[PDB]
């Protein structure tokens, strides 16, 4: 048995969200929804389909018929903000099922296009015989990046770690991705660059061992 | 004050076992449900275990049947998970919580429905040893950073195993545009993260920059200073 | 030992269908035969299981739910049915595997004069979920106009009584009824018949 969210779903302030949660025969069971902020516990916002806790803004709401559930927000605010799962506890077997999760994005900033510095291996890190490229990127607004290594505009595969963004202080986004390389290989390319990709809309930087 | 707390995470060997407490507070604990659901770091809510009002009954989530066990004493007010057989995804944050309803005790009846309170979690990460402290790497600022208004320098915090690490910035002087990134878990098992500053280009003669890591765990403090060699 | 079905069965006191009471069953020899041997049984359906060999599986748990209605509601014991009872009372679900069970106890809760003790839920919001159980007392609202009190208009107070006389018509009779839930979870079968490989 699986409950299935939408994975993201953002929203201007002030505007209606609904998030929706699908499972088998679920209009027989109860659905409950729980609100999650970063580095905090859970909180319950709905329970029983429609019912909503203690001290819980009557803003939220909740449905469940046939074989989807739906948490309704109106008038969203910042605040809001959140991770929302839907839960359900099977009447038969008493086996809990939390659902994948939705990031609900209130949009309170203006679009910001992602600044990307790349630095090259330090030669202390040389003279210790290992070479780690790094690429930072800062002040995107919306969250979301994705990242890609090139070695002279061919893809690199493997020895990429890289960050979930993180809000920075100004309520924008940062994130970072390294690239391992052993010192042979990093002098051994003219070129090595990373390519950001931020709302459809992509800015590469490049190094060289030489410069 | 109705209150749940988690205690006896820590860090634990894969193929050891561990076990984890949650004492609650302000409410009859001995008249309702409990539950214990864990989260990986970056992932959702997983559901683990859950426990009558008196452990009659017990029911555990399939990635943790055989391997736990969830137990309670209502007369210290207290749930108790026993993780045996530890694997390495098993890492996450452990909750407890309580289900808003409750037993009077008379029949053998009980329904779940939602679980609404939950405690703060305690963190359990499990990893094949291997705690050292960190290697610390500058990240010079370079020709491009420099025609901009300003420029970008930083520190490289390379392979530590204890999660936990500190970076300041002229021992907390230089507080504004900073930002530390959390770490990323090398398959090694190492963790490594970043430190990076924005700053005027025209200071990078006269002002120094140094960056200060404190790695607790393998009592390491590194001091190194950022030039534009 | 022998699983207690006497004190669920033979039991001398009743619960009102809307407080249906449970009876978790464990730790026991079931002799089931010992119930459809019974033939003083109005009604003994089973869905999903064998009508003897149940003499012969273990199971993680059995449950005895039991409650009193009137005749004609019997029928709503069922899946899938509707109705006061099954949509405001005590609801089984789809799937249901297990045994419902029921007798005329006009002799035993029909006094004369009338029993009031054993009630029903009249009203309600909207439809119990399978096992559910509902003894709220809160006043329900028919009208537009909020009740807190007692009454106002259309604040009807949601538990009605049957009237048990026993010379009401057969429908109109007592019923006691038993729902024997059966569990089989991955963990130690307790409650086991005498035909089984344990023994
Ligand atoms: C209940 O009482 C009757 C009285 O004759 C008896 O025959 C029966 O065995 C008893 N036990 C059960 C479980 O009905």
């Amino acid at each position: 048995y699986e409950l299935t969210q939408p994975p993201s779903v953002s929203v201007s302030p002030g505007q209606t969200a609904s998030i929706t949660c699908s499972g088998d025969k679920l209009g027989d069971k109860y659905a409950c929804w729980y609100q999650q902020k970063p580095g905090q516990s859970p909180v319950l916002v709905i329970y029983q389909d429609s019912k909503r806790p203690s001290g819980i803004p009557e803003r939220f709401s909740g449905s469940n018929s046939g074989n989807t559930a739906t948490l309704t927000i109106s008038g969203t605010q910042a605040m809001d903000e959140a991770d929302y799962y839907c839960q359900a506890w099977d009447s038969s077997t008493s086996y809990v099922v939390f659902g994948g999760g939705t990031k609900l994005t209130v949009l309170g900033q203006p679009k910001a296009a992602p600044s990307v510095t790349l630095f090259p291996p330090s030669s202390e890190e040389l003279q210790a015989n290992k070479a780690t490229l790094v690429c930072l990127i800062s002040d995107f607004y919306p969250g979301a990046v994705t990242v890609a290594w090139k070695a002279d505009s061919s893809p690199v595969k493997a020895g990429v770690e890289t960050t979930t963004p993180s809000k920075q202080s100004n309520n924008k986004y940062a994130a970072s991705s390294y690239l391992s390389l052993t010192p042979e290989q990093w002098k051994s390319h003219r070129s090595y660059s990373c390519q950001v990709t931020h709302e459809g809309s992509t800015v590469e930087k490049t190094v060289a061992p030489t410069e | 004050e109705v209150q749940l707390v988690e205690s006896g995470g820590g860090v634990v060997q894969p193929g050891r076992s561990l076990r984890l407490s949650c004492a609650a507070s302000g409410f009859i604990f001995s008249s309702y449900g409990m539950y214990w659901v864990r989260q990986a770091p970056g992932k959702g809510l997983e559901w683990v275990a859950v426990i009558w009002y008196d452990g009659s009954n017990k029911y555990y989530a399939d990635s943790v049947k055989g391997r736990f066990t969830i137990s309670r004493d209502n007369s210290k007010n207290t749930l108790y998970l026993q993780m045996n057989s530890l694997r390495a995804e098993d890492t996450a944050v452990y909750y407890c919580a309580r289900d808003l309803s409750s037993s009077s005790g008379w029949d053998d009846y009980y329904y779940y429905y939602g679980m609404d309170v939950w405690g703060q979690g305690t963190t359990v990460t499990v990893s094949s040893a291997s705690t050292k402290g960190p290697s610390v790497f500058p990240l010079a600022p370079s020709s491009k950073s420099t025609s901009g208004g300003t420029a970008a320098l930083g520190c490289l915090v390379k392979d530590y195993f204890p999660e936990p690490v500190t970076v300041s910035w002229n021992s907390g002087a230089l507080t504004s545009g900073v930002h530390t990134f959390p770490a990323v878990l090398q398959s090694s098992g190492l963790y490594s993260l970043s430190s990076v500053v924005t700053v005027p280009s025209s200071s990078l003669g006269t002002q120094t920059y140094i960056c200060n890591v404190n790695h607790k765990p393998s009592n390491t403090k590194v001091d190194k200073r950022v030039e534009p060699k | 030992n022998l699983c207690p079905f006497g004190e669920v069965f033979n039991a001398t006191r009743f619960a009102s269908v809307y407080a249906w009471n449970r009876k978790r069953i464990s730790n026991c020899v079931a002799d089931y035969s010992v119930l459809y041997n019974s033939a003083s049984f109005s009604t003994f359906k089973c869905y999903g299981v064998s009508p003897t060999k149940l003499n012969d599986l273990c199971f993680t748990n059995v449950y005895a739910d039991s409650f009193v209605i009137r005749g004609d509601e019997v029928r709503q014991i069922a899946p899938g049915q509707t109705g006061k009872i099954a949509d405001y009372n005590y609801k089984l679900p789809d799937d249901f595997t297990g045994c419902v069970i029921a007798w005329n106890s006009n002799n035993l809760d029909s006094k004369v004069g009338g029993n009031y003790n054993y009630l029903y839920r009249l009203f309600r919001k909207s439809n119990l979920k399978p096992f559910e159980r509902d003894i709220s007392t809160e006043i329900y609202q028919a009208g537009s106009t909020p009740c807190n009190g007692v009454e106002g208009f259309n604040c009807y107070f949601p538990l009605q009584s049957y009237g048990f006389q026993p010379t009401n018509g057969v429908g109109y009779q007592p019923y006691r009824v038993v729902v024997l839930s059966f569990e089989l979870l991955h963990a130690p079968a307790t409650v086991c018949g005498p035909g089984s490989h344990h023994h």
